[PDB]
């Protein structure tokens, strides 16, 4: 009371996310660990600038697996170049479980919360980022004495009210009722957006890179043949399919598994490719010689 | 125009879920055209959504399929040709015995040219006369009699597809392995029909008596 | 150095084996993992299409699931014990006065080993298959050790009951995979020692053990004769009474010579 | 032209308040552009809300413009559609305005439902149920 | 030592890292930043996994005067060895706009730590050009046919980018853009086409005016530059040959499939044309009862 | 040249259907119905 | 029993130290 | 320190050791210069009692003298 | 023989031009050409029926003051040639550059 | 729009935690169901609001949402054990015109 008293929205930089994933992915299946380095401005805005990993253990993540030597010394490296800030929290990996804090890490978060009470824990799944979507979530403890004092609505004040969930019954209990979740957004400048968007020096010069014509004749041959067979499929569909109740007709006279849609799709697809192939050849012949 | 653009982006997203890695289950039977029952080969049965704009003509009867690893959904399908128990053993192998070992055993020769070869050369011979075709062939007798010899001999003669399976190629080694091996071999046979399926012995596989208390 | 190589080791992760079950497209492969369920996996540019082929043990990753590299074939832990117990060794002569039977044994074994070409001249099938049977203690086993010692051809072995397993489809596995071993290793000689275990007949009106025998027995027949045919893989079968056996294990052309030592 | 989410969010409302209550095609035109062509959700929402301010002077045409936008199933786009209708057609109601909001009241997304209930009350503000049964 | 630098794959992580360190030392107004490059070697592709900054103060009176901390380097390396033990010194990144001849002496210094040939990775922090912001070079010794002894000089290495599976999906999570150099749909490859052609037109213009500068402005003559142009002239395509006539014939074939497929879709759409009109008739009945 | 004249007939059919297809549909949806 | 750890095999058959 | 899995060794099938300029393996791979790129040192395949096999690079402190192709 | 092909933008020579240059009969032009191939100083093939030597590959050699000027003009022609052509390609397809 | 917002919606729909096939052994009148999961064992587990134990019966296959095994729907299937025996033996039925004489 007297502040906003809500968990920071963690803005993970362009560098950081990738670094945590590379760090975690190599160690799969074993659990990984490390610190987030960042800076704390508004009552709920922590921008996480960089990360560094705390070396491996033979018992995986523990409070014990923190080693003050590695942490401070690696900090002193950054100190000399002036890129250190302050520890805003830590990350660790559960690739064998979904996003939620295991029994051990809650007590680890307790110690971290003692030191700095904005300390977050971010669970990374390097094993569900083989999707097009990266699975990542942020948690911060709400104390047990704090639940007794019923201060939990204090932490959801002045938010959009949008929170994240992960699987039901055991995962979700720990989630909402013992720690607090806030979404994660991604921070970038226009200098970094250009760095990612760029590709080769012959990727903006890859439209002159025609292909072998044996391959393009393969393409011409395959399309025409296949469409004869889906056309045959299309003939049977429109013989009947003229009584009442559309869905019934579509079930009876194959109208589901729609050949009408499939046939048009293939034709369009091959049609667009062949206008550019013709355009490529007409350019390269006349332009070079 | 903008929607056509985000249609491309959405279609691109859905290819990512069609791609590797994938675990392989087995499709049992539908309960819908967008929800089905599959048995994974992890020894777990799932009821899973089905992706639209897959073809379902080969799906709805049992067939190998791709499911996604972590979420366990029907996201793509496989053709029945691939994911065989064992590939054809009559085009990538060739019988090693011909009818020059066969002198005698003529009594069986009149019965096997009816049974095996006539539906291969033309199945419709039976159908037009109005005789319905005979089913499988059991050869019995002491194995020193040349029962298999005869199989090799006419296999080399007819030169149709042939499959070499055995019960130690159907046998359980983990949960749900054995039944899967059974389904595959007929699937392959029909695809490149006509075909001969040879199981050298079914002595172990079948037994007149059973305990079934264990 | 001794501890710095361990650092390099600890930071390496493991790999999971499979084998190429079936080509799916170009870049997609069906593998059957040794976890057991089949997966679809990718390729690095480290492998090629023409270095992959069916039945090749290939490694996979455990978080990417891509073939990085080709591996040689798996080999059972059991069968190295059998290739490293021949002790009890003795010269060509392992008995005296029964030399006539020693000479007879090498006719089946040793002769087609050295020259298949003399069995070409005749036009017979290269000899194979041996049953040894007789009264007990008569050097039938000591002769087995002697023909592995004297020639020095690749030998395995099998005690009648160390190939028997609790898991089923596992006691089939060894002996199927033991014949495989026999086809990459030169002129192999398979000594079955004192087999009466799976010698049993059809029974299965008794306990479940009699169908366990049955499962393992069917496995042998398909190997002995079929599209799988031998020629430089020989069977020496040692038993202490031969009328225990099932008659399909008395079958000639799998057992072509039946040498008795009295 | 700022690529920040923040400056584009306000960018919409500078058009709205600069050209508030003016029958200008350009003022309206710009807002339509932002809504469809921008790939940040909060910025899509802000473009829709702004519409009702420019077209206070004439709100007859408004429900038809956002009819298109309600078809789109993005939560934020539908959410800002609700508000644009509340803003433009407040006071004495408009039948078209009522209609578009009804599916948005029953939406499966809470953010569109919360927006819609409020927007309706502006259109039907202090209207007796004996003078209209729909109230 | 050796040349094994034929390809250099560079992780996107490293590029992003380089700009971050450059700003957090705030080296501007022609100040430089040097950090170590960690990663694999003894492979024809050189893998750039990671970088870390080294404290390095670069003078403004001269380019021959600099401070670099040698003791710092080992400490950074042993720590990162604990993280992953496949990382060794493979070079150092320079972050200048372009190349210097005082980088040659620095290159020699890093040769001590390496067991490879140091990679100079000029990471541009100015994001110049629509293509890569990386040129790569390695310092190599040569003699040359001019009469020049024991030269040390930088030979350009073609630059490429690879990323790991985890690394790549992070980019996709961060970004959602659709990329002016992309070869996607019909309109997108149309834009790539005209963009690619004008890309070549720009580079060829430079050579023409570069040739003038040799023979009137006395820029140096080098046989590597002249030899490459020779190759262009020698392998240049020719038309009116029997190759050209087969192209045209291949060209009708592609125009043939297009014409068939154009007709195919007219059938499908004309089917829809009818069906809207049947639905109208039914809805008229409905409207009359209504 | 021959193929192009054929493609131009195909393109003519593509214009002709697109315009007329929705036009009876728009009047009929205007008019009241159940 | 190893004289101065122990080897257990669980009922889940799985051996640990 | 505890706990760890207890297993047996399928086989040691070693790969050639790491001193080379082109690969350091016994099984030929596509492409050229390699030493740590996909190349690995000696190999041990071990079979668990959780019932799989894994191809691991064997620890460089444990010898092939401490490894038998059945060793526990 | 190597000189005449490289300096020319044509890469086909009637034996008449070679015979008058090297003061050889047609018999020896055919050997000369054949030797160039064996040594690898030129590569190509021969039409003794068209009576051309069609050379298809010229060895790179030292490039002197005179040649650079020849090399240069060839590059100006192609550079202008793309530029005029790219205008048509800007003009055609105006509607879509998206 | 209907098309592109159906794809975007299917991406969510396809993501599951796993959803099983169970079969009801028997109910208990605590408002719970004893369900034997077909590969696995038995677990008494509660039911949804769209079903209750009177909509459920022995030997009827259900759907489970498998993070607690919370009953989702009845299945569209039901097993019968008498057909198992009859089929596996495999005998047809007849009329008296297939016996006549
Ligand atoms: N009629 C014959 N002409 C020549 N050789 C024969 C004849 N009959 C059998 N043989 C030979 O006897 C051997 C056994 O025949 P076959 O391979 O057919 O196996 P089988 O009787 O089914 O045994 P099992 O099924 O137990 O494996 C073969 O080597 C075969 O060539
Ligand atoms: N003829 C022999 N002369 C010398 N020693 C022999 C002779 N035969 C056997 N022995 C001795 O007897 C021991 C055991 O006999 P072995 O195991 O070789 O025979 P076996 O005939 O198969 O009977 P079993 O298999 O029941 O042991 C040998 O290790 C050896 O010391
Ligand atoms: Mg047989
Ligand atoms: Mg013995």
């Amino acid at each position: 009371t007297g502040r906003d008293d809500t968990k920071e929205t963690v803005y993970i930089s362009s560098i950081a996310l990738l670094k945590m994933l590379k760090h975690g992915r190599a160690g799969v299946p074993m659990e990984v660990m490390g610190l987030m380095l960042g800076e704390f401005v508004d009552d709920y805005t922590v921008n996480v600038v960089d990360v560094f990993a705390m070396p491996q253990s033979g018992t995986g993540v523990s409070v014990e697996a923190v080693d003050d030597v590695f942490q401070a010394k690696m900090m002193d490296m950054l100190k000399q170049t002036g890129r250190d800030q302050m520890v805003v929290g830590w990350y660790h990996s559960h690739p064998g479980f979904g996003c939620w804090l295991s029994s051990v890490d809650v007590n680890t978060q307790k110690s971290f919360e003692q030191l700095n009470s904005r300390a977050v824990a971010v669970v990374v799944d390097p094993i569900q980022s083989v999707k097009g979507k990266v699975v990542i979530d942020a948690f911060r403890l709400i104390d047990t004495g704090a639940l007794i004092n019923n201060l939990e609505p204090r932490q959801t004040t002045s938010n959009t009210g949008l929170l994240n969930k992960a699987n039901i019954q055991a995962l979700i209990h720990g989630l909402n009722r013992h720690y607090y979740s806030l979404n994660i957004d991604y921070h970038k400048t226009a200098k970094e957006t250009k760095m990612l968007m760029n590709l080769h020096k012959e990727q903006w010069q890859s439209g002159l890179k025609m292909y072998d014509y044996e391959e393009k004749e393969e393409s011409n041959l395959a399309a025409t043949k296949s469409m004869v067979k889906i056309a045959e499929q299309y003939s049977k569909r429109i013989e009947e399919e003229k009584e009442l109740t559309e869905e019934e007709l579509k079930t009876r006279y194959v109208g589901r598994q729609d050949p009408k849609k499939h046939l048009s799709e293939t034709a369009d697809e091959t049609l667009e490719n062949n206008i550019v192939s013709v355009l490529t050849a007409g350019v390269n012949s006349v332009a070079i010689k | 125009r903008h929607l056509k653009r985000e249609l491309k982006r959405a279609q691109e997203e859905v290819k990512r879920i069609q791609s590797v890695p994938l675990v392989i289950g087995q499709f049992l039977e539908p309960i819908d055209q967008n929800t089905g029952i599959v048995s994974s080969t992890t020894g777990m049965s799932y009821v899973v959504r089905i992706l639209s704009t897959l073809d379902r003509e080969l799906l709805k009867p049992s067939m190998s399929v791709a499911l996604h690893r972590h979420s366990n959904a029907l996201v793509d399908i496989l053709p029945p040709d691939s994911d065989s128990s064992i590939s054809v053993m009559g085009e990538n192998e060739k019988p090693d015995v011909t009818y020059a070992d066969v002198g005698g055993l003529d009594m069986q020769k009149q019965e096997i040219r009816e049974a095996v070869e006539l539906p291969l050369v033309q199945a419709d011979l039976y159908e037009q006369i109005g005789i319905d075709p005979p089913r499988g062939v059991l050869l019995y007798g002491p194995p020193g009699t040349g029962k298999t010899m005869l199989v090799k001999a006419v296999a080399n003669s007819t030169k149709a597809a042939f499959i070499r399976v055995n019960g130690s190629e159907f046998v359980h080694k983990y949960l749900g392995e054995g039944p899967r091996m059974v389904r595959d071999v007929f699937r392959l046979a029909r695809e490149n029909a006509p075909s001969i399926i040879f199981i050298d012995e079914v002595d172990s596989i079948a037994t007149k008596r059973f305990d079934a208390q264990t | 150095d001794k501890t710095e190589n361990d650092i390099k080791a600890l930071q390496s992760i493991g790999q999971l084996i499979g084998e190429v079950m079936k080509e799916l497209s170009e870049e997609k492969y069906i593998v059957k993992a040794s976890s057991g369920p089949r997966y679809i996996v990718g390729v690095r540019n480290s492998v090629d299409r023409s270095k992959l082929k069916k039945g090749v043990r290939v490694t996979l990753d455990i978080t990417t699931l891509t073939i990085m590299r080709i591996l040689p074939r798996e080999t059972d832990p059991l069968v190295y014990n059998m290739t490293s117990f021949e002790q009890g060794e003795i010269t060509f002569d392992g008995i005296g006065g029964l030399t006539e039977q020693i000479r007879e044994l090498r006719e089946v074994i040793e002769l087609p080993l050295k020259n298949p070409e003399i069995f070409q001249r005749v036009g017979i099938k290269p000899p194979k298959g041996v049953l040894l049977y007789g009264p007990p203690g008569t050097g039938k086993t000591l002769l087995a050790k002697a023909v592995a010692a004297t020639i020095g051809a690749n030998f395995i072995f099998s005690p009648a009951s160390g190939i028997v397993d609790k898991y089923i489809g596992e006691s089939a596995r060894i002996i199927r995979e033991m014949f495989a071993y026999a086809k990459e290793h030169e002129p192999c000689i398979i000594f079955m020692d004192e087999v009466d275990a799976i010698g049993g007949r059809r029974f299965s009106e008794g306990t479940s053990a009699d169908r366990e025998i049955q499962r393992t027995l069917m496995e042998l027949l398909t190997q002995m004769d079929g599209f799988d045919n031998l020629g430089q893989t020989k069977i020496i079968m040692a038993t202490n009474r031969p009328d225990t056996l099932d008659p399909a294990l008395l079958r000639p052309g799998r057992l072509d010579r039946k040498v008795e030592i009295p | 032209a700022s690529d920040e989410s923040l400056l584009r969010y306000g960018g919409a409302f500078t058009i709205a308040l600069a050209y508030a209550g003016t029958g200008n095609n350009s003022a309206v035109k710009r807002l339509l552009h932002v809504a469809v062509s921008d790939s940040n959700d909060d910025v899509r929402r802000a473009a829709v809300i702004a519409l009702g301010f420019v077209l206070l002077r004439d709100y007859t045409t408004v429900p038809r413009i956002v009819q298109l936008l309600s078809k789109s199933h993005n939560a934020h786009v539908r959410c800002g559609t609700a508000f644009a209708l509340g803003i433009a057609c407040a006071g004495k109601g408009l039948q078209s305005a009522i209609d578009v909001l009804d599916p948005l009241t029953k939406d499966p997304v809470d953010f569109v439902r919360q927006a819609a209930m409020i927007a309706l009350s502006m259109i039907l503000i202090q209207q007796t149920e004996k003078l209209n049964p729909q109230v | 030592m050796s040349l094994q630098h034929e390809k250099v794959t560079i992780a996107p992580l490293v590029l992003l890292s380089a700009l971050d360190h450059y700003e957090r030392t705030q080296t501007k107004e022609n100040k430089r930043c040097v950090g170590v490059i960690l990663g694999d070697a003894n492979s024809s592709t050189i893998r750039v996994t990671n970088s870390f900054a080294l404290p390095f103060e670069e003078d403004e009176k001269n380019s021959d005067v600099w401070f670099l901390d040698h003791n710092y380097i080992e400490n950074m390396n042993e720590m990162c060895k604990k993280i992953n033990a496949k990382e060794k010194l493979i070079g150092w990144y320079h972050s200048g706009p372009k190349l210097r001849a005082s980088d040659l002496k620095i290159n020699e210094l890093f040769k001590k730590y390496t067991q490879n040939n140091p990679l100079l990775l000029i990471v541009d922090v100015k994001q110049q050009g629509v293509g890569l912001p990386t040129d790569a070079y390695v310092a190599i010794e040569q003699v040359k046919d001019d009469g020049t002894s024991t030269e040390k000089t930088f030979l350009h290495l073609p630059c490429t980018i690879e990323a790991e599976e985890a690394e790549e999906i992070g980019v996709e999570h961060l970004l959602r853009d659709v990329r002016d150099q992309a070869a996607g749909g019909l309109s997108i490859r149309l834009t790539n086409q005209l963009k690619s052609l004008k890309g070549l037109q720009s580079k060829l213009k430079d050579v023409v005016e570069y040739l003038d500068k040799v023979i009137n402005k006395e820029l140096p003559i080098n046989h590597t530059i002249l030899g490459k142009l020779q190759d262009v002239f020698n392998l240049l395509p020719n038309l009116g040959t029997p190759d050209d006539d087969e192209i045209d014939v291949e060209n009708h074939d592609r125009i043939n499939i297009s014409n068939n497929l154009q007709k195919a879709l007219t059938v499908k759409t004309n089917d829809e044309l009818m069906v809207i009109y049947i639905s109208n008739l039914v809805r008229s009945i409905i409207a009359f009862d209504d | 040249q021959v193929f192009d004249e054929r493609i131009k007939f195909a393109n003519q059919l593509h214009d002709e259907y697109l315009v007329s297809m929705r036009y009876p549909e728009d009047k009929k949806t205007q008019q009241n119905e159940k | 029993i190893i004289k101065g750890k122990y080897v257990i095999n669980l009922k889940q058959i799985a051996k640990f130290v | 320190q505890l706990p760890y899995l207890v297993a047996n060794v399928v086989e040691v099938m070693d790969m050639n050791e790491i001193e080379d300029k082109e690969n350091s393996e016994s099984t030929t791979q596509g492409g050229n210069v390699n030493l740590d790129n996909t190349a690995v040192g000696k190999a041990a395949v071990v079979k668990t009692s959780s019932r799989q096999t894994v191809f691991l690079p064997m620890v460089g402190l444990v010898d092939p003298d401490k490894l038998k192709p059945n060793d526990l | 023989l190597i000189e005449t092909v490289f300096v020319k933008n044509i890469r086909m020579l009637s034996f008449e031009d070679i015979s008058k240059a090297t003061h050889l009969p047609k018999d020896n032009v055919e050997h000369l050409v054949m030797r160039a191939i064996s040594l690898g100083l030129l590569k190509g093939s021969i039409d003794q029926v068209n009576e051309l030597v069609t050379i298809s590959w010229v060895q790179p050699r030292i490039i002197s003051g005179d040649q650079i000027t020849k090399m240069k003009d060839r590059l100006v022609e192609w550079n202008d040639q793309v530029e005029k052509l790219g205008k048509k390609m800007e003009a055609r397809g105006q509607s879509i550059w998206v | 729009n209907d098309k592109v917002r159906f794809i975007k919606d299917e991406l969510r729909l396809l993501q599951e935690p796993g959803s099983y096939v169970g079969e009801v052994i028997k109910i208990v009148s605590d408002k719970k169901v004893l369900v034997k999961v077909q590969p696995e064992g038995k677990y008494i587990v509660d039911v949804a609001k769209d079903i209750n134990v009177k909509d459920l019966k022995a030997s009827q296959r259900v759907c489970l949402r498998s993070d607690s095994y919370m009953l989702h729907k009845v299945l569209e299937n039901k097993a019968d054990p008498l057909v198992s025996l009859m089929m596996v033996e495999k005998v047809p039925d007849s009329t008296y015109d297939m016996v006549g004489g």
